[PDB]
RNA sequence: UAAGGUGAUAUGAACCGUUAUAACCGGCGAUUUCCGAAUGGGGAAACCCAGUGUGUUUCGACACACUAUCAUUAACUGAAUCCAUAGGUUAAUGAGGCGAACCGGGGGAACUGAAACAUCUAAGUACCCCGAGGAAAAGAAAUCAACCGAGAUUCCCCCAG
RNA sequence: AGGGUGACAGCCCCGUACACAAAAAUGCACAUGCUGUGAGCUCGAUGAGUAGGGCGGGACACGUGGUAUCCUGUCUGAAUA
RNA sequence: UUUUGUAUAAUGGGUCAGCGACUUAUAUUCUGUAGCAAGGUUAACCGAAUAGGGGAGCCGAAGGGAAACCGAGUCUUAACUGGGCGUUAAGUUGCAGGGUAUAGACCCGAAACCCGGUGAUCUAGCCAUGGGCAGGUUGAAGGUUGGGUAACACUAACUGGAGGACCGAACCGACUAAUGUUGAAAAAUUAGCGGAUGACUUGUGGCUGGGGGUGAAAGGCCAAUCAAACCGGGAGAUAGCU
RNA sequence: GUUUAUUAAAAACACAGCACUGUGCAAACACGAAAGUGGACGUAUACGGUGUGACGCCUGCCCGGUGCCGGAAGGUUAAUU
RNA sequence: UGAGCCUUGAUGGAAGUGUGGACGCCAGUCUGCAUGGCUUUAAUGUUUGAUGUUCUAACGUUGACCCGUAAUCCGGGUUGCGGACAGUGUCUGGUGGGUAGUUUGACUGGGGCGGUCU
RNA sequence: GCUUGACUGCGAGCGUGACGGCGCGAGCAGGUGCGAAAGCAGGUCAUAGUGAUCCGGUGGUUCUGAAUGGAAGGGCCAUC
């Protein structure tokens, strides 16, 4: 449903706002791209809708310390 | 993105480098692949002496025979009877073999390719300038005394 | 608790009690058809059909009981590929649905007012959706003050239209 | 207090003040057994894709205004007493 | 009632009985009135509850200047003048009333706008599966045979049986007239009329939902409703009008 | 043949035919926040959109304006830095 | 190929003849390649943009096959094709009656037209 | 001819407006000019030649400036 998934980041809603202040709702939405990436530990190819920045993450903590979580919070993947 | 190297790599390899790449040309062929490692403590704070085991320690510490040099000192006089003949010569050949192998006497036994012959050592009967020169770094001074019977 | 009782329109009829469970009142239970989350499957709600068991058996019938899904865990099984996973079965747990307001969260109007109307207003209201408790939410300063100091949050009165 | 009773009753009736009563079942307090939690003391440690920042929005009484502060869809990104 | 003006042939009322429209909360200012007086008065809250306590605070006795500031003065100005606003006006708190503000704000009334649902048992399209079309007529293509040709063309009889083909019941439809118009009927009856093997007609069930559907297109139909359905809500929308 | 069920059956809509134009298929296009679906289990002799409306003889001149198609060298120009 | 950064380059073992390059204030020279006794423009390096090629390894696949599975879905696997493109998120220029909210005055010998408005 | 009174601060008292406001104004203070002087000049013989507020721009000012010193901003005066 347009998850991060590894941050949990959803579709916000906001204003579109145009000149002369026009209020229009519009709502923002994450990146996402689903990517393939490899545990290398568990042995396998876990394709998660990650996300930009998002991914960021699984390259700051580890694509296992992501998953650490996840299923910690019993996640798919 | 820095992370350590495993392998050749291109414009890139020191089975242990430290070189800051995409993250994109990482975590999708650098690594996952086989070919390098993200740099995080572990993969340094415990693993950076790994490198530094050798170049600092396995160099300076490696008493295992390189101390030769220095333990072939005390000799009876290295002398090899070559034997002499036709007005006082060589019946041998006083080379290489014997030189190194002048150290069978107390059942010891030392290196041999540690020769010192600029040439081909010549026939005669005096002490040989040979210097039994063990590891390519330090040297060494044995005699050698060609005789008879 | 008691001399009267078998709810009402409802008399009557057959009866039950006057000393101790006649009636009736309160606590705890028993039974509690079928529909309904409805959960064995199906379905035009209250109906149609099944699998596996089971006892008395005229030993067939009878009927009754268990069998939904998902989640966690445990055991056993187990593909593409040694492995290993995926998947599969079982069991034990728990959820499911309903409900007045109050409460937290997701989303969020317009009429209207501006004596017209776009900014602005109505209003984060109405409304939809999710979740929770007896309350919720909030909460022990990276707060505020002003060189003096105060010392979490919450609610009321002021400050001040 | 109040209600009923063949018209308006303190003393007809039911109640009323007051004083009493629980097999059991339970709200809440305490107090205790069980399970689980784990107290205290010495020396340590002190919350990074975070704080800030650019873009777009939103919340702050505060309509970007000279506009601090808070939140984040997007791109970034530190010090570390 | 409305009007310059109504017996007015201008509005409203058949009649009666009951109901039916300037309210309420808070705030602000006046008037009356009571308390106290350069003072008046408490708010929440405590409570031995209409007490008593609580004076946080609000209003008033000082004003002028944009302000710093000064002060019965003060600004203005270089001006110590003049000029403006002030200075020997009693205020304050209740209680009742007049007015105003925020509220539905005297009462009743729109056409509408927005939010969530209910409706394809009528109708419009389509989907699946079933049914229907008395009778009478015309007679295409193709074929056989004779003629004909070098062979084909071509020809004529017969055969054959086509068609949004012809006449006409059922069935579908709706051009005309009359009657009906408080109807037999919220669109029909009667006499005529058009199609009638087809883009035909009909039964059962299904699918499209409202700014949306469907439409051989009239804005037509979407349950006697349609230039935006019905139901409930925002809602006592707003009504400088009656 | 179709049409304003309930004042309009028509010269109106439709029609076979004609033309232009878009679409190389995961088509254009349309329903849908998306998944997905229709177009079509079709594939340019196909499908969509538009206008004209059997058939006969025909369908002239204008590209200035607006639209569409191609060019895109030069002028102007967003965020960004 | 821009632009940088800066290392090696010109004016601010020995003569004597050739053959390029720089323009020549031109007839002068500068500077390169045998035999003979800081400021201009580069070259490599290195960085960083602009194109444009090739690659695979993200990403796409509504090609083929295998397993879950005696499923057209979906997921995993293999292979082929494509490939940093496409596409999506945020930001941004264009387009945009497709849709939405509205505006579009009053006087006036009825209104409108005409005229008027200080 | 010579000049800058088309000056600065104020203003008794009036006129005219529902109001916002507009107009006339002797005289006072400071500095000007013209004239020998009295004196005249605060734009044109007069009456049309015009746009309130807000939001801002510019110059000036020690008015204010959110802990304090500054500063941004605000006020005041001139002006677009
Ligand atoms: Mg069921
Ligand atoms: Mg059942
Ligand atoms: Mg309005
Ligand atoms: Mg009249
Ligand atoms: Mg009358
Ligand atoms: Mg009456
Ligand atoms: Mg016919
Ligand atoms: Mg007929
Ligand atoms: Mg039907
Ligand atoms: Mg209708
Ligand atoms: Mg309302
Ligand atoms: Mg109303
Ligand atoms: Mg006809
Ligand atoms: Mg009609
Ligand atoms: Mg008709
Ligand atoms: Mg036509
Ligand atoms: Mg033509
Ligand atoms: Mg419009
Ligand atoms: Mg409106
Ligand atoms: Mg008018
Ligand atoms: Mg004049």
């Amino acid at each position: 449903s347009r998850v991060c998934q590894v941050t949990g980041k959803r579709p916000v809603t906001g204003n579109n706002r145009s000149h002369a202040l026009n209020a229009t709702k519009r709502r923002f939405l994450p990146n996402l791209h689903s990517h393939r990436f490899w545990v290398e530990s568990e042995k396998r190819f876990v394709t998660l809708r990650v996300s930009a920045k998002g991914m960021r993450v699984i390259d700051k903590k580890g694509i296992d310390t992501v998953l650490a979580e996840l299923r910690a919070r019993g996640e798919k993947y | 993105m820095q992370v350590i190297l495993l392998d050749k790599v291109a414009n890139l390899g020191s089975l242990g480098d430290q070189v800051n790449v995409k993250a994109g040309y990482a975590r999708n062929f650098l690594v996952p692949q086989g070919k390098a490692v993200p740099a995080t403590k572990k993969n340094i704070e415990f693993f950076e002496a790994r490198r530094a085991e050798l170049e600092a320690k396995l160099a300076e510490v490696l008493a295992a025979a390189n101390a030769r040099a220095e333990k072939i000192n005390a000799l009876e006089t290295v002398t090899i009877a070559s034997k002499a003949g036709d007005e006082g010569k060589l019946f041998g050949s006083i080379g290489t073999r014997d030189i190194a192998d002048a150290v069978t006497a107390a059942g010891v036994e030392v290196a041999k390719s540690e020769v010192r012959l600029p040439n081909g050592v010549l026939r005669t009967t005096g002490e040989h300038e040979v210097s039994f020169q063990v590891h390519s770094e330090v040297f060494a001074k044995v005699i050698v005394n060609v005789v008879a019977e």
